[PDB]
DNA sequence: ATCAATATCCACCTGCAGATTCTACCAAAAGTGTATTTGGAAACTGCTCCATCAAAAGGCATGTTCAGCTGGTTCAGCTGAACATGCCTTTTGATGGAGCAGTTTCCAAATACACTTTGGTAGAATCTGCAGGTGGATATTGAT
DNA sequence: ATCAATATCCACCTGCAGATTCTACCAAAGTGTATTTGGAAACTGCTCCATCAAAAGGCATGTTCAGCTGAACCAGCTGAACATGCCTTTTGATGGAGCAGTTTCCAAATACACTTTGGTAGAATCTGCAGGTGGATATTGAT
């Protein structure tokens, strides 16, 4: 499912960036890079929604999860 | 059966904004924004409030740890414009 | 016969609300007590910098011609601000996208 | 026939994103894909949407971020094109990697 | 002419016999003692403020060996937290009985 | 009945009861369980037994039979989870590890 | 009485020290601009810890700093040092 | 003859000690009085405890130790071998330091 | 640098659907009044350990030579930007129902206090690695 | 391809500063008893979540070539290496500043009973926005 991340995807992400030229591998390490980060986040949702007993991942369990990480985010409840 | 009771600041953040810019309203997703900004320095500032007192081997949270709190956390200007506007407060609410 | 209850927010000179600030000090296990002072403090100190954010991200949404101030105009106004954007700078707004920038020599010519 | 100089529309593009705040990745990909891993930590899950749409975010704002910093590492090696080297040097100054 | 002095505690007398069994032959400089007491005051606050956290995301006010468990999986890499569940549960376990 | 220690019931050799008054005077909670200290004092036994297994590698290696700081050290940061669990943490007197990026080796 | 002033002490943090930091972190050569960036950046750094440690000092009504105040001024700006106590 | 090392020779001999022992590189003497000279400038009249001391230059040093491996790496990236200012400019705006 | 010639962007309108503000109930909660308790400020003052000074002990500052590193220059291979089209994936929008979440209920398990040992700590009294000094062996570097 | 000239390496000693062991108080842990209570556990509403099928609409694909990167070459010059001259830092006592140990009395905290406001949810507004246009601004190529 990682390709489905796209090309145009990912150039948009870059663009949004400020970069103007990419080289071709960039693609298959963004999707990599990517991978890790969700995985890391994912992990501790999932951790908080385990703990509380429940089988539907919440908005606050990835809140929390991201505010571990230090990739605090506004808006989504916390 | 009945869905919870939530609090929020809203109310609390759109008589602020009144205060500031009366000609200006602000969107439902702009209002969860500033909501999780007063959750977030609050828990900061309660957090170093509370490491501040047990490091002094205390058991109350006063205005002056508070005050250190602040001072810690916030840069500079940020930091001497909270602390004026803490003690204003402080003192208004003593007097009367 | 108890007289004219006075919110403790009104007696500070705030908008904030000092009562519900102590009630969720005493009730997020940071200390055995709170003292009077700290929950007006603490309110008092919310109040300034939600109203710093309102106007600067006031400023921000008119000068694009809006009257409703939307996330984006939160962004422009925390990031424009360095001491906004220090104290929030491990913080994401989400549909706050960045600030407008190239780097010089991106540029033609 | 017409045709812009290459780097033209690049920057054209820069402007065009650097002014919107609309997430950048197509929503269904990004939802099957958070579901893959996560089914690889615990199984049966749902998600609510607000969840999903908070991951994006998160996801859409590191990446952004991260490719601010991978240029400036290009721009350090006086290129303007970005290597998955670059990306690896951003990451690994973080503390990443 | 009356006379004062105070009592400090520290984790050195478990640290060491923990050395004892792992290094029978190996002993410790006190400063190298002085970094096995942060570690250990260190790992301590990290895990009872996620504890901390925890439960009162859940709504509620007593911190078990269950917060203690998920901390622990949130605070620990991989092997490191499943090693750590593992002697955790375990001295539960024996505890109970 | 003759008083039996908490560690011994639970087997450990960090102080359970220790732990828990820590847990009840830290402000973690209202109320802390009667297993939370055990778990809590188990895992930080596992921890530093881990940490003075390596670092009592480090040591020999280095022929001493004394652990310092430099030992401590040489064990975190050759331990790709340590170190990653101890990766904003400086170590006083612990030096780095020895790294030379190629490129500044003679040709 | 007290003692004499100081001043202009960041340059007594001299080019063979900043150079033998350099080597440690694996540094084979040097620009002669660095010495200088390095007191900056130096600085910057101990104008941010100090700061925090003198206010916990503060707090406590102290007038020595003591470690503990340089561990938890450490530890609240993410450089957690161990050693020191606590 | 009379003797002399190439460029280099030494410089690689010194990354070698350096980072095989833990001392610390600044003199105790000037460092302890830019720390009081710092803090003098945030309250006067402190004292400090000589862990106090110890505990900042520790944390100085391995900061700057630190900054000067991602320094490099930065130098390297730029396909040179020499470190220079906006190496550690680099270094610090990816760290966050710098904005 | 100019002109054309395009191509894309961006104000400027418009009407009205949806998001915000507005209204009016109503439990929960903040406030009030009175009664007690109590954490910790203030005051003394013992006893660590800090500031200070000056004789030791030992690097730093300084200038000169030149190796080799950097940065400028040139240039072609080839990589990645631009672009045009129809297929295939994403989007959109109803549904049934899975499972959060709302309510309520009792017991295992929490706290609190008294009473009594007992493990932990603080020196005191030993014990013993390894720091620091040396010297000889081996390795490495740079000039012929 | 060899030698010097250095540097590092690597045991070996020896004494003492620092680590371990030893005892003796007391600060706290454990036991016992009595009292409150937090939160499973169980029983259902009702939110929204997964699914599915017919919309749109973005991407995959393949080809032309602009210009970016990386190589190769070279000179200017900067920073390493080193020998010299002496000033700065380290080291060791020691009075006394000021933490830290104690005691105690209030200003300031909690405890308990009783009685306006924030949240909520339709109604009533109003403002962006979606959509469409044309002028504004920008880029490209030929003189
Ligand atoms: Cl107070
Ligand atoms: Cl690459
Ligand atoms: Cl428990
Ligand atoms: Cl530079
Ligand atoms: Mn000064
Ligand atoms: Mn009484
Ligand atoms: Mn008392
Ligand atoms: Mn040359
Ligand atoms: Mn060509
Ligand atoms: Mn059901
Ligand atoms: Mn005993
Ligand atoms: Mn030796
Ligand atoms: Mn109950
Ligand atoms: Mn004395
Ligand atoms: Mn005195
Ligand atoms: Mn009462
Ligand atoms: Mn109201
Ligand atoms: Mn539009
Ligand atoms: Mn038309």
């Amino acid at each position: 499912n990682i390709q489905g991340i796209t090309k145009p995807a990912i150039r948009r992400l870059a663009r949004r960036g400020g970069v103007k030229r990419i080289s071709g591998l960039i693609y298959e390490e963004t999707r990599g890079v990517l991978k890790v980060f969700l995985e890391n986040v994912i992990r501790d949702a999932v951790t908080y929604t385990e703990h509380a007993k429940r089988k539907t991942v919440t908005a606050m369990d990835v809140v929390y999860a991201l505010k571990r990480q230090g990739r605090t985010l506004y808006g989504f409840g916390g | 059966r009945k869905r919870s009771r939530k609090e929020s600041y809203s109310i609390y953040v759109y008589k602020v904004l009144k205060q500031v810019h009366p000609d200006t309203g602000i969107s439902s997703k702009a209002m969860g924004i500033m909501n999780s900004f007063v959750n977030d320095i609050f828990e900061r500032i309660a957090g170093e409030a509370s490491r501040l007192a047990h490091y002094n081997k205390r058991s109350t949270i006063t205005s002056r740890e508070i005050q250190t709190a602040v001072r810690l956390l916030l840069p500079g200007e940020l930091a001497k414009h909270a602390v004026s506007e803490g003690t204003k407060a402080v003192t208004k609410y003593t007097s009367a | 016969a108890r007289a004219k209850a006075k919110t403790r927010s009104s007696r500070a000179g705030l908008q904030f609300p000092v009562g519900r600030v102590h009630r969720l000090l005493r009730k997020g296990n940071y200390s055995e007590r709170v003292g009077a002072g700290a929950p007006v403090y603490l309110a008092a100190v919310l109040e300034y910098l939600t109203a710093e954010i309102l106007e600067l991200a006031g400023n921000a949404a008119r000068d694009n011609k809006k009257t409703r101030i939307i996330p984006r105009h939160l962004q422009l106004a925390i990031r424009n601000d360095e001491e906004l954007n220090k104290l929030l700078g491990r913080v994401t707004i989400a549909q706050g996208g960045v600030l407008p920038n190239i780097q010089a020599v991106l540029l033609p010519k | 026939p017409h045709r812009y100089r290459p780097g033209t529309v690049a920057l054209r593009e820069i402007r065009r994103y650097q002014k919107s705040t609309e997430l950048l990745i197509r929503k269904l990909p990004f939802q099957r894909l958070v579901r893959e891993i996560a089914q690889d930590f615990k199984t049966d899950l749902r998600f609510q949407s607000s969840a999903v749409m908070a991951l994006q975010e998160a996801c859409e704002a590191y990446l952004v971020g991260l490719f601010e910093d991978t240029n400036l590492c290009a721009i350090h090696a006086k290129r303007v094109t970005i290597m998955p080297k670059d990306i690896q040097l951003a990451r690994r100054i973080r503390g990443e990697r």
